[PDB]
């Protein structure tokens, strides 16, 4: 709605606050995965045998 | 503009949203073509008591 759209903007910025908060969470999210599943500096392949 | 500073590091930063506008307006109504008879209702004798 183009009229509610303009009436958004008067209540102010709290959509750019939300969009911070929730950005910290998805960074973080992408943290987490790499301090568990990333400890090895080489790929290691195991022998053919 | 969103980060208030005319100077920016490296990163990928959050900015806004975006969406197609709308190419073209359509309106459907109803096809009935008679006059709808207020015209009758108004122009009248002495009304209902």
């Amino acid at each position: 709605s183009t009229e509610c759209s303009n009436l958004l903007l008067q209540y102010g910025s709290f959509c750019t606050q939300l969009k911070r908060a929730l950005t910290g969470i998805a960074v973080e999210q992408d943290k987490n995965t790499q301090e568990v599943f990333a400890q090895v500096k080489q790929i290691y392949k195991t022998p053919p045998i | 503009c969103t980060l208030k500073s005319f100077t920016v590091e490296k990163g990928i930063y959050q900015t806004s949203n975006f969406r197609v506008q709308p190419t073209e307006s359509i309106v459907r109504f109803p096809n009935i073509t008679n006059l709808c008879p207020f015209d009758e209702v108004f122009n009248a004798t002495r009304f209902a008591s």
